[PDB]
RNA sequence: UGGUUCGUGGAGCCAUGGGGGAAUCUGGGCGGACCACCGCCUAAGGCUAAGUACUCCGGGUGACCGAUAGCGCACCAGUAC
RNA sequence: GAGCUAGCCCUGGCCAGGGUGAAGCUGGGGUGAGACCCAGUGGAGGCCCGAACCGGUGGGGGAUGCAAACCCCUCGGAUGA
RNA sequence: GAAUGCCGGCAUGAGUAACGAUAAAGAGGGUGAGAAUCCCUCUCGCCGUAAGCCCAAGGGUUCCUACGCAAUGGUCGUCAGCGUAGGGUUAGGCGGGACCUAAGGUGAAGCCGAAAGGCGUAGCCGAAGGGCAGCCGGUUAAUAUUCCGGCCCUUCCCGCAGGUGCGAUGGGGGGACGCUCUAGGCUAGGGGGACCGGAGCCAUGGACGAGCCCGGCCAGAAGCGCAGGGUGGGAGGUAGGCAAAUCCGCCUCCCAACAAGCUCUGCGUGGUGGGGAAGCCCGGGUGACAACCCCCCGAAGCCAGGGAGCCAAGAAAAGCCUCUAAGCACAACCUGCGGGAACCCGUACCGCAAACCGACACAGGUGGGCGGGUGCAAGAGCACUCAGGCGCGCGGGAGAACCCUCGCCAAGGAACUCUGCAAGUUGGCCCCGUAACUUCGGGAGAAGGGGUGCUCCCUGGGGUGAUGAGCCCCGGGGAGCCGCAGUGAACAGGCUCUGGCGACUGUUUACCAAAAACACAGCUCUCUGCGAACUCGUAAGAGGAGGUAUAGGGAGCGACGCUUGCCCGGUGCCGGAAGGUCAAGGGGAGGGGUGCAAGCCCCGAACCGAAGCCCCGGUGAACGGCGGCCGUAACUAUAACGGUCCUAAGGUAGCGAAAUUCCUUGUCGGGUAAGUUCCGACCUGCACGAAAAGCGUAACGACCGGAGCGCUGUCUCGGCGAGGGACCCGGUGAAAUUGAACUGGCCGUGAAGAUGCGGCCUACCCGUGGCAGGACGAAAAGACCCCGUGGAGCUUUACUGCAGCC
RNA sequence: CGAUGUCGGCUCGUCGCAUCCUGGGGCUGAAGAAGGUCCCAAGGGUUGGGCUGUUCGCCCAUUAAAGCGGCACGCGAGCUG
RNA sequence: UGGGAGAGGGUGGUGGAAUUCCCGGAGUAGCGGUGAAAUGCGCAGAUACCGGGAGGAACGCCGAUGGCGAAGGCAGCCACCUGGUCCACCCGUGACGCUGAGGCGCGAAAGCGUGGGGAGCAAACCGGAUUAGAUACCCGGGUAGUCCACGCCCUAAACG
RNA sequence: CCGAGGGUAGGGCCCGUGACUGGGGCGAAGUCGUAACAAGGUAGCUGUACCGGAAGGUGCGGCUGGAU
């Protein structure tokens, strides 16, 4: 559920927050956290290379295990599910029987007290990790590697998932969260289930301040600027765009495709995204 | 109101200091010039 | 592409970023597209005094200044500020 | 040249007193169970009043100033972007 | 001789403005050549969440003393932050370094770049963060947690004793963390005391009193007590913590568990050491053998790493504990004791300011801590006041205009004016009471009203005690007293109605705009499959993001409600293996130059040959666009209807004289005696209209309109009064400006607005306070306008190129 | 154009007379009262308010009357803005 | 107590037919559509045919003048949870009953909020026809919606 | 003290009236079309929804109070 508020200030009227119902442990695992170097959107030259970032709550980085093929056959107990400020998904605390502890992103349905495992022989159940070639076609899966041994890259955002659609030689064919149809290699790991916290998308920030907490600084329309600044700048009074609507840097921004044409992975993308 | 000189000794040495000047081709050329000119002080005097 | 007086010109020569790519004197480059003839010269390794430039420095000399001039400074000045 | 100013980064510090009284929780009532209602408790919030602090609305004064942007009166924010 | 020339000197304005907060002064004494200004005393006033005190920056001798007064000081000066000299800053425990890491910086490895140079995991640097051992008093002219005294403590070296598998830069624990709220017990700090100690006092009508006035503490090892923090113990397994590990992690079992124990801290006590007032005598003496006790209040501080709740989910590293590795186990490490050892830098003084930033001893600016008492509901607010510190480095008179700041005002009460601009009114707390509308929160402090002092009597509950007394807190009821008046002073909302805009708190043009502008939650379009797109960079490398389509970029719109129509011909974007065009290159029919020749060299048609463009289609919350004429209805008028030209299609819903309406003060209605504004309507909309969104919308607004009540010196319409200036006298003493001047009025004249020319008129010489008509007054080589084949910012389907992309 | 500050208002006037009123008069289609029209006359007077930035104008209520012009569209080293 | 029938309700699964689109193959000049046509689609290779895939929706035959429910209404198959109801036995209770103003719940479709989903169909809308005209009927397109979850709405020729 | 009433302020219900505006009834001598009644020339009606000069149309679902 998302949580509502009575309109006892003008902002609480529309603000909603997550319910955090799945959360069972309110403090990170000290050996699995490290400091996050906050950037402001500035690169190593000092220059802002991404606008309007800065000023959010402080965060510790929780180290996530996006490999998992790292510990084949060694099962683990799900110790706790926790809040993770670095992602929309919650994260799950794993206690391997080995004694090693790691985090994974928490799939929808994962229960604390339950066991998970990774490897070619893992049961096809929620929370387990296997190479794609061993997962029954039709099953929905998350945290997918894009190339073998290179780490989970696909379906990690709250509520996302890919579904295995079929196989072809060394590859299986997934339907990505975008609806893109892609061949991923059969040897790539993936975890059965969808990512949790699926109500994430229904949160209503509610006030300027809450974006401010997220490290999102105010964003300013090209229209509200001047010609030195932006193609849409200037003009006396309000103005329509007066040219094809553009980015600050002049490239067109309603429709112009931008994916590089001759890119090697084109050979592996079967169908571009939907809608 | 708050004016523009707000002395700070560390800021002065880190910024205009002898070592700062040497670290850079441009800064070393300031020293070349101030030496060629006979400057008594090549670098802001600062108390330390 | 640069260099040359040569700004694409009939544009050779010298140099070379890209591609191709030899020969050892019956070899090669050159004499302003190119060809012939007639000549000149020996590429793709290196060094080499002197005659030449300059004036922080020392000295000599002015139909040069003479303290608002002459160096910014005749003086504790690249100082005070 | 960011010792002013603008943004961001790291690490610290500050915000009198007063008011309103969200969720929850407890008890009562209600019902098949419920929703829900009432009371108490609770103490939320770019909530309220108002110092510090941050501002600079209106007016007057200043105008070779006290000041190359000040003064008095008034006024905005004051747990938060 | 002129360049608003340059440099310098000296005039003018002028004995003029001014002498820098309106907190405020007076007198007596001293000193000295000289005194409003220096010292001393008494009186007066100001600050007192400071205008007192302590730290950090910055400053750099300004500190203290002696001797000085040319200059510096807005006056004076005997004085001084000034001149000369002399002195003065003392640390194992404070701060920083011989400790740690943060951003960031630098940088073995490594990467990149014409050179210079740019990056870069480790490492190193980097602190106001972490770590770390000192408290109280005394002393100097001037330093003191530094010297001294007293009581405590840290590390290193060595040794002795006891103990133990010792050993690390490697493994682990820990260090270690948010915001709001908050419990218990303390402490700081404070109030009272009939109790304790004290020099003394009885005035002026009364008081020898349970009188007045003054004080009634500080630090302290172990032990002890109180309150807290931290923390389970044993055993077995073990494949993880890039070696090892008995540690840590994981599994199992046993005992313990809102206990304890152990351990660390706070506080109390505690051997001891210190301090110790008023007043009175000259900083010191005394008071004094000072007393040093009880009760109440009580933190934002401490115990602390406490507790709850919440979402935005809250540094690192060392110290420290533990584990083992090379080793070494006569070693080494731990514990206790003893002796020795313990370096460098800072330390003066200013520090909300006359010593810092503002050219000035400048009404400005400057981070942290302390910041007493009483009353006012509270408070860091306000008034007064303690300690402490000040009267602001020109004064003395006078009592005009005028100006500033301030107080009052008959009758009227907005008639003022662009505007109630400004000033009134209102004003705190308690109680009663409170509308439309609403998103059900609100609107609300709506509005409006009543109460408010003191005295006596009765009485309810809480805290501290003990259950009681005393003390402190929150009330209730009764009877009365006084004044014009009881938040009696000071601090402290005027209100209502109705429209526009913007939902809202926020942001902005530092220094003429705070807004309706920007932002904002929220809505849509679009790009992006991850070595993402995108941005910065030549590159390497970064950001994006240690993120992964519930994510990231770009764009527009702007809470929310009801909505968002038609046109894809043009431009854009998307899609389109056809077709047309299409460069280098390929190809080489054919042709040429030259040579005796082989040959060498040149031109070159067909034809093959990308993107782009053409072309075909899509696409509007992509750029954009969204008609005209003729006729027609029982009288006129109008035209539901018909016809016709044009177009890519001809404006839908809603709204409409509008932040848009030219004509225009449209017309009609409302409000007023009177309404170019305002509100409601109408609709021939010059020239609204649906995300450059349309129409609404509760709540909000130092936004912009219109009206009403309240109340006023805004006004009829002005008067009086106050203080600071203006004025006079002493002191000090500017400025712009200035061709020179012996510088009147009229009517004319003149380059067309005359002190300066003509004619007339008028007029003795020279000032002071005032007024502003003129000197086309001053300032600023007009900012508008034009001109210059002058500049610069910006735009695009101007030209031409470049990055970038294909 | 090396600057002659610009609308309206306020304040302060002063002048012209082609006179709004008041005084004198001729003609009248002047019985009277009241008017019209012209002439002489500038001594004095010439109101308060609603609208609008307005000047102007319209309007309310009065009046003997509610004059029109000049003075750099009088007057910003006099104020406003 | 023992038995029965049934698209009664809820959840979870799950099968094949068809349509659509995508991929491969093969193939050529039309297909489609109507009263007849046109728009549309098709030599940029459509239609028709084969194989592969994706996806949503509805469940042909059985099927009925059938069944179940209070009504709205309910239909592939499977399991689980669950209501109503009928029969037989004549075992138990001993009038414990009927109706029911208010109240409470359920209530087709369309519609609405948030989020999914979207093959076919299809208001609005575009275009072709028909026609005197044709904002219709018919033809080619087409968005809400139709579908799912959760919350609303509370109507009906909700009829026997 | 209470007290007729007076005054101030804010509420509630009712009636009259109002620029303008929405439909309604009627009149009828008109314009436009022909929606229903026949299979009414697209069976009708229906709740809802979107739409159109107008009766109306179409979608979805329902009823027969449908002709053949
Ligand atoms: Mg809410
Ligand atoms: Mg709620
Ligand atoms: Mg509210
Ligand atoms: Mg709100
Ligand atoms: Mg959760
Ligand atoms: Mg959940
Ligand atoms: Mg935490
Ligand atoms: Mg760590
Ligand atoms: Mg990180
Ligand atoms: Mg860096
Ligand atoms: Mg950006
Ligand atoms: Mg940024
Ligand atoms: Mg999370
Ligand atoms: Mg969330
Ligand atoms: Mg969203
Ligand atoms: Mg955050
Ligand atoms: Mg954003
Ligand atoms: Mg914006
Ligand atoms: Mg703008
Ligand atoms: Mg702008
Ligand atoms: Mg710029
Ligand atoms: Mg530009
Ligand atoms: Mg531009
Ligand atoms: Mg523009
Ligand atoms: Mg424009
Ligand atoms: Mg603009
Ligand atoms: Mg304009
Ligand atoms: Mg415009
Ligand atoms: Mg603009
Ligand atoms: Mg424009
Ligand atoms: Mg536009
Ligand atoms: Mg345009
Ligand atoms: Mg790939
Ligand atoms: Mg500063
Ligand atoms: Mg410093
Ligand atoms: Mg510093
Ligand atoms: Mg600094
Ligand atoms: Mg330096
Ligand atoms: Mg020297
Ligand atoms: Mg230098
Ligand atoms: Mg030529
Ligand atoms: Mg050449
Ligand atoms: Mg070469
Ligand atoms: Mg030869
Ligand atoms: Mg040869
Ligand atoms: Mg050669
Ligand atoms: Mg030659
Ligand atoms: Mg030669
Ligand atoms: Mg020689
Ligand atoms: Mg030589
Ligand atoms: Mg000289
Ligand atoms: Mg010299
Ligand atoms: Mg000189
Ligand atoms: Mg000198
Ligand atoms: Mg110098
Ligand atoms: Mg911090
Ligand atoms: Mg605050
Ligand atoms: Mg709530
Ligand atoms: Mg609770
Ligand atoms: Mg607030
Ligand atoms: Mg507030
Ligand atoms: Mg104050
Ligand atoms: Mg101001
Ligand atoms: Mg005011
Ligand atoms: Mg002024
Ligand atoms: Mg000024
Ligand atoms: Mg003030
Ligand atoms: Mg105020
Ligand atoms: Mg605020
Ligand atoms: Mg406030
Ligand atoms: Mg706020
Ligand atoms: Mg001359
Ligand atoms: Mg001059
Ligand atoms: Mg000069
Ligand atoms: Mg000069
Ligand atoms: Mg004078
Ligand atoms: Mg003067
Ligand atoms: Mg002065
Ligand atoms: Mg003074
Ligand atoms: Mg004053
Ligand atoms: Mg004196
Ligand atoms: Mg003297
Ligand atoms: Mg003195
Ligand atoms: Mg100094
Ligand atoms: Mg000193
Ligand atoms: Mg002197
Ligand atoms: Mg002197
Ligand atoms: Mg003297
Ligand atoms: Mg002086
Ligand atoms: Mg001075
Ligand atoms: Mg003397
Ligand atoms: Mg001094
Ligand atoms: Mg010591
Ligand atoms: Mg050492
Ligand atoms: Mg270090
Ligand atoms: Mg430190
Ligand atoms: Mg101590
Ligand atoms: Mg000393
Ligand atoms: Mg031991
Ligand atoms: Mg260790
Ligand atoms: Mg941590
Ligand atoms: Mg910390
Ligand atoms: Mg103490
Ligand atoms: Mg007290
Ligand atoms: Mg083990
Ligand atoms: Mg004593
Ligand atoms: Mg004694
Ligand atoms: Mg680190
Ligand atoms: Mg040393
Ligand atoms: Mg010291
Ligand atoms: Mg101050
Ligand atoms: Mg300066
Ligand atoms: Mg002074
Ligand atoms: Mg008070
Ligand atoms: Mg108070
Ligand atoms: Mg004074
Ligand atoms: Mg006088
Ligand atoms: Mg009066
Ligand atoms: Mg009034
Ligand atoms: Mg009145
Ligand atoms: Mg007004
Ligand atoms: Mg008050
Ligand atoms: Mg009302
Ligand atoms: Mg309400
Ligand atoms: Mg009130
Ligand atoms: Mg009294
Ligand atoms: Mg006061
Ligand atoms: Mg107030
Ligand atoms: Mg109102
Ligand atoms: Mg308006
Ligand atoms: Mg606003
Ligand atoms: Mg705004
Ligand atoms: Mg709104
Ligand atoms: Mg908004
Ligand atoms: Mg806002
Ligand atoms: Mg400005
Ligand atoms: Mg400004
Ligand atoms: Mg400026
Ligand atoms: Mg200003
Ligand atoms: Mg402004
Ligand atoms: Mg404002
Ligand atoms: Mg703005
Ligand atoms: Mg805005
Ligand atoms: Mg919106
Ligand atoms: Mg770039
Ligand atoms: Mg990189
Ligand atoms: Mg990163
Ligand atoms: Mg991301
Ligand atoms: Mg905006
Ligand atoms: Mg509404
Ligand atoms: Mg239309
Ligand atoms: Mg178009
Ligand atoms: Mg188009
Ligand atoms: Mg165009
Ligand atoms: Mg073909
Ligand atoms: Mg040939
Ligand atoms: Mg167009
Ligand atoms: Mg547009
Ligand atoms: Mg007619
Ligand atoms: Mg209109
Ligand atoms: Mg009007
Ligand atoms: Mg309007
Ligand atoms: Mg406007
Ligand atoms: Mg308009
Ligand atoms: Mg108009
Ligand atoms: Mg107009
Ligand atoms: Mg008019
Ligand atoms: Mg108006
Ligand atoms: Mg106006
Ligand atoms: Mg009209
Ligand atoms: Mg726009
Ligand atoms: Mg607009
Ligand atoms: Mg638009
Ligand atoms: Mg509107
Ligand atoms: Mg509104
Ligand atoms: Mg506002
Ligand atoms: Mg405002
Ligand atoms: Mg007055
Ligand atoms: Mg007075
Ligand atoms: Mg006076
Ligand atoms: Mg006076
Ligand atoms: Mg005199
Ligand atoms: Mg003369
Ligand atoms: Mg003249
Ligand atoms: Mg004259
Ligand atoms: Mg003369
Ligand atoms: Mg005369
Ligand atoms: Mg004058
Ligand atoms: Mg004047
Ligand atoms: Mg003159
Ligand atoms: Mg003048
Ligand atoms: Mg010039
Ligand atoms: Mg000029
Ligand atoms: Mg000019
Ligand atoms: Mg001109
Ligand atoms: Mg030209
Ligand atoms: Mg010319
Ligand atoms: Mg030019
Ligand atoms: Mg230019
Ligand atoms: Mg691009
Ligand atoms: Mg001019
Ligand atoms: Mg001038
Ligand atoms: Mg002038
Ligand atoms: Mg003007
Ligand atoms: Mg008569
Ligand atoms: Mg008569
Ligand atoms: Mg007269
Ligand atoms: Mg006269
Ligand atoms: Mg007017
Ligand atoms: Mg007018
Ligand atoms: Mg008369
Ligand atoms: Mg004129
Ligand atoms: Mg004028
Ligand atoms: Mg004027
Ligand atoms: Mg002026
Ligand atoms: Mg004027
Ligand atoms: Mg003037
Ligand atoms: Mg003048
Ligand atoms: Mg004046
Ligand atoms: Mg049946
Ligand atoms: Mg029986
Ligand atoms: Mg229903
Ligand atoms: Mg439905
Ligand atoms: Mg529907
Ligand atoms: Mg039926
Ligand atoms: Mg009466
Ligand atoms: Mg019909
Ligand atoms: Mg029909
Ligand atoms: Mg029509
Ligand atoms: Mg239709
Ligand atoms: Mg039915």
């Amino acid at each position: 559920a998302v949580k509502k508020f009575k309109p006892y200030t003008p902002s609480r009227r529309f603000m909603t927050v997550a319910d955090f119902s799945e959360i069972t442990k309110t403090e990170p695992e000290k050996s699995l956290v490290k400091p996050l170097k906050k950037t402001g959107g500035r690169n190593n030259q000092g220059r802002i290379t991404v606008r309007f970032r800065g000023g959010g709550h402080k965060r510790l980085y929780r180290i996530i295990d996006f490999k998992r093929w790292d510990k084949v056959g060694i099962p683990a107990k799900v110790a706790a599910i926790e809040y993770d400020p670095n992602r929309s998904a919650r994260i799950a605390l794993l206690h391997y029987v080995d004694g090693e502890k790691r985090y994974i992103i928490a799939p929808d349905g994962l229960q604390v007290g339950q066991q998970v495992v990774a490897g070619p022989d893992a049961p096809i159940q929620v929370g387990n990790a296997l190479p794609l070639r061993f997962i029954p076609v039709g099953t929905v899966v998350h945290a997918v590697e894009l190339e073998p041994k290179k780490g989970a890259k696909l379906a990690r955002a709250a509520g996302t998932s890919a579904q295995i659609q079929g196989r072809e030689g060394d590859y299986v064919i997934l339907r990505l969260p975008s609806g893109e149809l892609r061949k991923v290699h059969g040897e790539c790991y993936a975890t059965v289930g969808a990512v949790g916290n699926a109500d994430h998308k229904n949160i209503v920030l509610g006030k300027a301040g809450r974006s401010r907490w997220l490290g999102r600084r105010p964003h300013v329309r090209g229209a509200a600027m001047n010609p030195v600044d932006h193609p849409h700048g200037g003009g006396e009074g309000r103005a329509p765009r007066g040219r094809p609507p553009a980015s600050p840097w002049g490239w067109q921004t309603k429709g112009l495709k931008t994916r590089k044409r001759r890119k090697p992975s084109s050979r592996f993308i079967i169908a571009r995204r939907k809608k | 109101m708050k004016r523009t000189w707000q002395p700070n000794r560390r800021k002065r040495a880190k910024t205009h200091g002898f070592r700062a000047r040497m670290r850079t081709p441009g800064g070393r050329k300031v020293l070349k010039r101030r030496r060629q000119k006979g400057r008594w002080r090549l670098t802001p005097a600062v108390r330390k």
